[PDB]
DNA sequence: ACACACTCTCCAATTCTCTAA
DNA sequence: TTAGAGAATTGGAGAGTGTGTTTTTTTTTTTT
């Protein structure tokens, strides 16, 4: 397997030194500005596009299309280490989510919790879209393309990415990450002081200082 | 450990280059297609090596895969990097089995771990859905993974998955015994086997018949696991349609069911209705409909059923259904409980299976209207809408009907107009393309021609039986019309301005002719249908010569058949 | 794979007894 | 008189084991 030190260093070099001869051909680094735009927060989401990538390293884009998941955390964990780079200036303090950070900075003085982007690949132009019916299981793990009508879709639900406990005697506070479908909560204190005087505090969950994104479900049909 | 010099003999069996080269090349063309698996003929081995054959049919497992790694090891001589792209190579079998060869009621209990050689019909199947064979898990924080057959973090890139499905075969029902209904089996697919067979489709499977384990009650469900899956249904046709001696059309016709007697038009209206029009297109998003329709009202005893089950049994993808034993959902769709996913799905029924093909409705008249708000859509649009099981859906029925009924009182009635005689709604007799009424004249004179005849049919006896045998209970010839009719479904030949100038004319000429005629003296009205009933009819009769155009011939034709059905008492 | 009910064990807390501060 | 060390009895902290878990065809009475 590759050394996937190595092959971030690859990507920071593609979003540090890639232009797409844009801005009317004026040559202004279009990923540098958008990291420009992401360190201030004005926007959220980014799109990486395999067809910019296919101008230096095809050979990436073929390391791409299969495993993607692999290149999902390692393009976000690039794009994480480079931002502050690209930042110049203080953002003005906007969400109670944010607000409780700010607590817990001014406390302090994973990183799950902190980083507020999402990142996502535009398909590349080579890769025709298959109908529903020729998506084999062959295809599993693999970046794929479809073509269909939709049928139904659900309303917005809250889908729950971290929790944040509190512990009634020792005033800590304790973190959890979810990846699963589902999970199990936390119950009793795991704090050194706690556990060598065996106090039994209880872990209470905050919702004020958990982390949500917008979770919606879709059906899709043949043609 | 005899299965060691076993690999050994397949594998010189394979390597056939030293004596005409036929397997070597076989090996050579499936890397070309980079396919991994090859499919063998039982008689070449049985040819070569006696006890290496007749080992083979009764040791199935233990046998297949001695052979499946000498196809490892000689793809790998050819070429180690391509044998490196698979996991592990197939083999597949056909030729003759002699008396492994049963059906789903004569496989028992001893046939188990026996190479089998099962044939019926299919009615049902599964979805597709993956199968693991090997999972992998990785750690980046360590450069550490691991494995498993049948912290770290999986993945699903470098896991491997395969496909599976299930379907079931059916005895076929001619060869029931005496008061029985058929028996079935259950028939796994795997990996490249999946989807190649579907409902109503005739199939031979061969397969190893084994159990599936299931405290026990010492008791187990029996499948077949498939090894391969088969299918069953120029120069001559080139000298016959060039000759141009005679109007071929009418030498095919006058040749379709030899058994029956007479009813010349109706012969030649069945045969264009199985060659058929074609579609056409307009740049609006509209489109003219290709099939054909067609309707027989008639006495007792005048032959109206036995031809429907003659089309039946000379015609690709056919079903039978009579009017009193059949539903709307059976002719439409149902919805069913998979009992291997446990969820909700649609069956098909009748109309559906017999998209691109024929349906042959008997006894139409004791229908329900019910049903026949469902046939509407089909026969108008060849679409069928459905609403249930959570499928909002516009399935494909594209088919084309005939359909046979009784007059009102049983017997036709002199004294009364066709309307009056016929039982259906004037809505619904618009949407055949002919309408043909069939009456027992009783004259002797074709009596005597009519009764010879039949008496001449219940004389014969088959050359391969003997004086005084009787059967257990379980001119072109037919081979020549089934090959020519289906290379005639190819040719889609073209309008031309004369043919066009004429119909147009005689059209115009036609209507006006019924505008001074009444309701007493014909059986339906003439409009835009009868236009398209022409060029369907004239297209018909073109594809027939193989001409690319359609000639005044055609057209002449056409409107002559139109004529008799609709302007004759 | 994840919860009740039951059985069983070993470690060391509580008191008796003898002794020194 | 007040307090600590050595020996005996007993509670319970903890581990291990066993087990459970809408959608189609056909009849019958009474409404038409
Ligand atoms: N011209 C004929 N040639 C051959 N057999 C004929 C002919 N006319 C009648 N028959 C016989 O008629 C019998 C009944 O045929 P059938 O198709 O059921 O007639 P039908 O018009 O459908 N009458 P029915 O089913 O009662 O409405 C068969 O056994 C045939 O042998
Ligand atoms: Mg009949
Ligand atoms: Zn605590």
């Amino acid at each position: 397997l590759k050394d996937y030190a190595l092959e971030k260093e690859k990507v920071k070099k593609f979003l540090q030194e890639f232009y797409q001869d844009d801005e009317l051909g004026k040559k202004q680094f279009k990923y540098g500005n958008q990291l420009v735009r992401l360190a201030h927060r004005e926007q959220v989401a980014l799109y990486v596009d395999l067809d910019d990538v296919a101008e230096d390293d095809p050979e990436l884009v073929d390391s791409i299309c299969e495993n993607a998941r692999r290149y999902a955390k390692l393009f976000a964990d690039a794009v994480q280490e480079l931002l502050p780079q690209y930042k110049e200036r203080e953002v003005v303090n906007k969400d109670v989510l944010d607000v409780y950070i700010e607590h817990r900075l001014m406390m302090e003085q994973p990183a799950e919790l902190m980083r507020r982007f999402e990142l996502y690949f535009q398909g590349p132009s080579s890769n025709k879209p298959r109908v529903i019916r020729e998506v084999r299981a062959d295809s599993v793990g693999k970046l794929v393309t479809v073509r269909g009508i939709v049928t139904r879709v659900s309303e917005v639900k809250p889908k729950m990415v971290v929790a944040t406990y509190t512990c009634d005697q020792c005033g800590a506070e304790t973190y959890q990450p979810i990846q699963s479908p589902t999970f199990m909560p936390l119950i009793m204190c795991p704090s050194q002081e706690c556990q060598t005087n065996r106090s039994g505090g209880r872990l209470y969950l905050q919702t004020r200082g958990s982390r949500f994104i917008k979770f919606q479900e879709m059906k899709m049909q043949e043609h | 450990v005899e299965l060691r010099e076993a690999q050994r003999d397949y594998l010189d069996f394979l390597d056939d280059e030293e004596d005409q080269g036929i397997y070597q090349s076989k090996v050579r063309e499936l890397i070309s297609d980079n396919q991994y698996r090859l499919i063998v003929n039982v008689n070449d081995l049985r040819r070569k090596n006696e006890k290496r054959a007749n080992r083979l049919l009764n040791n199935a497992f233990e046998e297949l895969v001695a052979f499946q790694r000498a196809l490892k090891d000689f793809v790998a001589s050819i070429d180690a990097t391509y044998a490196k792209q698979y996991e592990e190579f197939y083999v597949g079998l056909e030729g003759s089995f002699g008396s492994k060869h049963v059906s789903p009621r004569t496989l028992t209990s001893c046939f188990l771990s026996c190479v089998v050689c099962v044939e019926g019909i299919v009615t049902k199947c599964s979805l597709v859905r993956p199968k693991v064979v090997r999972s992998v898990h990785y750690c980046p924080a360590t450069k550490k993974t691991i494995e498993r057959r049948y912290p770290l973090e999986t993945e699903y890139g470098l896991s491997v998955y395969k496909d599976h499905q299930t379907i079931t075969i059916q005895e076929m029902p001619e060869k029931a015994p005496a008061g029985q209904l058929p028996r079935s089996v259950d028939v796994i697919l795997d990996d490249d086997l999946v989807d190649k067979a579907k409902p109503g489709d005739r199939v031979q499977v061969v397969g190893t018949y084994r159990c599936l384990p299931g405290y026990t009650s010492g008791t187990f469900r029996t499948v077949l696991i498939a090894c391969n899956v088969k299918q069953m249904s120029i120069a001559k046709i080139k000298k016959f349609s060039k000759t141009r001696s005679k109007d071929i059309f009418d030498q095919l016709a006058k040749s379709l069911a030899p058994s029956i007697h007479g009813h010349d038009y109706v012969k030649k209206a069945i045969l264009c209705l199985l060659l058929g029009g074609v579609e056409r297109d307009l740049e609006n998003g509209s489109h003219i409909r290709g099939d054909i329709n067609i309707l027989l009202i008639g006495d007792p005893s005048v032959a109206k059923s036995q031809l429907l089950r003659y089309v039946l049994c000379t015609a690709p993808r056919a079903i039978p259904t009579t009017g009193r034993g059949s539903s709307g959902v059976g002719l439409t769709a149902a919805v069913t409980t998979d009992q291997e996913t446990g969820e909700r799905r649609l069956e098909a029924g009748a109309m559906v299976l017999a998209d691109r093909g024929v349906v042959c409705i008997d006894e139409f008249d004791k229908m329900s209207d019910m049903d026949r708000t469902a046939i509407h859509e089909v026969m108008e649009q060849g679409r069928v809408t459905i609403a249930k099981a959570g499928i909002h859906a516009r399935l494909n029925a594209r088919c084309s009907v005939l359909a046979a009924a009784n007059p009102v009182y049983g017997r036709y009635d002199q004294y009364k107009t066709p309307m009056e005689n016929i039982g259906l709604q004037d809505s619904l007799l618009s949407r055949f393309d002919l309408l043909f009424i069939m009456l027992d004249q009783m004259d002797p004179e074709q009596d005597r021609e009519i009764s010879d005849h039949v008496l001449r049919m219940h004389r014969y006896r088959a050359p391969g039986e003997q004086d005084g045998d009787a059967m257990p209970l379980g001119m072109v010839s037919a081979a020549f019309m089934k090959k020519y009719i289906h290379v005639a479904k190819i040719i889609k030949p073209v309008l031309t301005q004369e043919s066009a100038t004429y119909i147009a004319e005689e059209y115009s000429r036609l209507r006006s002719q019924d505008s001074m005629s009444s309701d007493t003296a014909r059986t339906s009205p003439v409009t835009a249908r009868t236009l398209e009933t022409l060029i369907r009819l004239a297209t018909a009769h073109a594809k027939a010569r193989m001409s690319k155009t359609v000639d005044l011939q055609d057209a002449e034709e056409a409107v002559e058949l139109v004529q008799y059905a609709y302007f004759k008492k």
